[PDB]
């Protein structure tokens, strides 16, 4: 085979002797990729004020934000000085080397500001046509309010402030393509509070993490694409 | 009967949520949103194989480094130990033998082997590397070449070939052959070496032993492409701050 | 049996392979409307203000609410525009397919504004004169206060906002009517104040969720009703 | 005695309800309003059946569409190769052949068969249809069809009897006969076929192979009533926003 193929090996000394990966001087093995794409990370992070949201604004989507193993396309702006020097996570680079993936993710939703019962749910084939977030009042007049039967969740901010779902994979496919382009991917998760409680004068501050489910896998492994080094930010 | 339960009540300290940290040997509370409810997996087959992440298979391919030329008609470079090419040892390979695409105002994009972009993800590593050098040539042309690995150098300031062949080395002799595989030691005082993206443990050079023969019937230019992979042994550590990210949007704010 | 009868089949191919009704490619199996009718959906949401409430209004009734397993009326005003563009809820699409039922709703009542201690509670049998709750000052003199041994329910909006409780089947007769038209249902459901706390100057914002208990079971099956599509609104 | 318990707090993570999606296969912790505490369900006998709400035997039963004619003295669109009838095949039927009710201002009222609604509760569905065809009809008339099954067609626009003979498709002769089912086959690239209300997966069509005959003794017009059941290797998939709505109140505010 091409890629691991290693002719007329010359080698000066022995191999070096094994640590399991790990394991002999700390007490963990690493050992694997899927292993590190469990560790969550940040996905979105946005804010929201009344006057970008709906005119009556009852209970109503904040956000439609389109689920992608890899992640959202990033723009480094200087609100959120993040994706400006620490560039993409380690879920984004990992997933640029696989071409496919089957299996879901896991979210941990923090909105906070408000404080009222706020709610999520996962349209599992309503995808996907672009790479940001969509914000309030711009969501699509069926993308507006809660939905009847969609797996969804609700939760008062007064009594817990972290959201923490998991979504699962519903495709009519065989997989899900993993570096798309712009049903291929997850389909939409919306974040809506359940009946107008009066906003804060400034923000709702919403941001999600994100993490790979346990039957979670990428598939095809194809190169890297070219990556950019964050000290030189 | 409704007997009264007066056992003590027990203590319990509240927390928002699980750990952000662990990623393996546990279980995690969660709300998943099925119709089911149950631990539930999506369904496989041989149509979807197992997951491919395993580090040791991603890592053992090989990526491509900046090539560059014997000119075998160069009268100057072209003589008893002049050094055509060194570079320092590490997994992540040198800024500069990378193959890089510059854009005004942006940032530059490098094509890493698929060992630099592993390596980056973790905070130490060890093992092996091997460097698989891939000449073109024909059966016309020949040289003999010294690869030398010097353990605890960091730049070229004092290697020389009669030097070089003081510490491991391999000679080899491109007569009819296209490709050779070094595989460097480690050599290090400590067992795990911190990422560098820092000084490299080592240092590799080669330098021109026999120099290049060729005819008028054949092109004078070799060029040489140096390609790196994992070795055997190579091990990662501890999950850090990637030193990369991805290029899809290469805009940046200074 | 007229209802399923084939004559005279003439099939080109042979049948598809089965998936286990889903089991196969995702990991659950869809074989049932009851399971899809156990997954909750909203049940009425309205607000309701101080001054459209008693006069007294210490330990008091704020909605009487007539459980239908099947949904109440619904009427698509512009305040909630769920009812509008959602039209029903799955429960009651399912429901007009059956003429009758045997077994109790679950029910989520999140009250909140207010943030005292507020209390449920279940008329087994005094039912079923109309299609929509009684707001406040308009319940009758008998259902206002709370009443002595009906089964009741308590919890302080300060500790949790959510009650989620389960009615009983409790009927003298077989089955209880869905698609009545206006003893057949499971009697009312009250939600009341425990002794007036003050109400903020605009709303306690209730909403109730409601579900299928386990027991529940759809049972004649006739036709479904002409329905309407919901992308036409 | 009252000696201490010394066991140290363990975490807890405060929420404030069970699971809103889960609807099967597990238990639901809640406060239940009984006189009696306990896993309690009301009884049963045969004078109360099991619940029928298992989807096959739901979507079994066969929905009416459209009815439509043959005027057998039509000397126009009674001939070799005109197409009587055709539409998408998909569990929700198309919204021009099914029978509406319209009213001003308000929603038309479709009757939508079994498979239509039951389809309209989830996301994706695969498997088999029934169309039983029922012929008004006496022994005197007689005819024959060409049902065919087009996989990956939209619309009729290159549809002929000389093409549509290409695909599977079944003739039928109506001598003394009023009534055949046609299963059409399920044929599509992916396993699931996601929702309409987007295109259907494939097409049927209905040419005039013989053309109808009748006598001066019998009614020349023979109505034709389509009905549509879910076949046996139906299946559905994701429980997802209903499609449509109940009638029972028909106001809209646009």
């Amino acid at each position: 085979m091409e890629r691991t193929f290693t002719p007329n090996v010359m080698q000066p000394t022995p191999l070096l002797p094994t640590t399991n990966d790990g394991r002999v001087t700390f007490g963990e093995a690493f050992n694997d990729l899927k292993d590190l794409a469990r560790r969550y990370q940040l996905y979105w992070e946005g804010t929201i004020l009344e006057g970008n949201l709906r005119a009556i604004r009852r209970n109503s989507a904040l956000v439609q934000l389109p689920l992608y193993p890899h992640g959202l396309r990033i723009q480094p702006d200087v609100n959120n000085p993040i994706w400006n020097i620490m560039r993409d996570g380690h879920i984004p680079v990992i997933s640029s080397g696989f071409r496919y993936f089957r299996g879901g993710l896991r979210l941990r939703i923090v909105v906070e500001g408000l404080n009222s019962c706020v709610w999520v749910q996962h349209h599992p084939d309503r995808p996907s046509i672009f790479s940001r977030p969509i914000i309030g009042r711009y969501i699509a007049a069926k993308d507006a309010y809660r939905n009847h039967a969609y797996a969804a969740y609700v939760q008062n901010m007064s009594v817990n402030r972290t959201i923490e779902v998991e979504v699962p994979f519903y495709q009519p496919g065989l997989y899900g393509m993993l570096n798309a382009s712009d049903f291929t991917g997850l389909g939409d998760l919306l974040i809506g509070i359940e009946g107008e409680q009066p906003i804060p004068k400034e923000g709702i501050e919403i941001s999600v993490y994100y993490s790979i489910a346990d039957d979670f896998s990428f598939n095809i492994f194809c190169g890297f694409p070219p990556m950019v080094y964050c000290d030189e930010t | 009967d409704n007997p009264p339960d007066p056992t003590p009540a027990k203590f319990f300290v509240p927390i928002p949520s699980h750990s952000w940290a662990h990623g393996t040997n546990t279980s995690e509370p969660t709300n998943t949103l099925r119709l089911d409810g149950g631990v539930v997996g999506v369904g496989r087959s041989d149509d979807i194989g197992t997951s491919d992440t395993a580090i040791s298979g991603i890592i053992g391919v090989y990526g491509l480094l900046k090539p560059f030329d014997w000119n075998a008609n160069d009268t100057g470079r072209n003589v008893g130990g002049h050094l055509l090419w060194s570079m320092p040892v590490h997994p992540q390979v040198d800024k500069d033998q990378v193959i890089q695409v510059m854009t005004q105002s942006k940032l530059t994009q490098y094509y890493l082997p698929p060992i630099s972009v592993v390596s980056s993800l973790y905070a130490y590593t060890r093992g092996s590397i091997k460097y698989k050098f891939l000449f073109g040539n024909n059966p016309r042309h020949n040289a003999r070449l010294l690869v030398a690995y010097i353990p605890g150098i960091s730049s070229d300031n004092r290697l020389t070939l009669e030097r070089a062949r003081n510490s491991a080395h391999v000679v080899f002799s491109l007569n009819e052959v296209s490709e050779f595989v070094f595989t460097v030691p480690y050599i290090t005082d400590t067992m795990w070496w911190p990422r560098k993206y820092f000084v490299a443990p080592s240092y590799i050079c080669m330098f021109i032993l026999n120099p290049l023969v060729a005819m008028e019937s054949v092109p004078s230019i070799v060029t040489i492409v140096p390609m790196i992979a994992a070795g055997d042994d190579f091990e990662v550590a501890v999950p850090a701050q990637p030193a990369v990210g991805l290029s899809r949007n290469i805009d940046v704010i200074y």
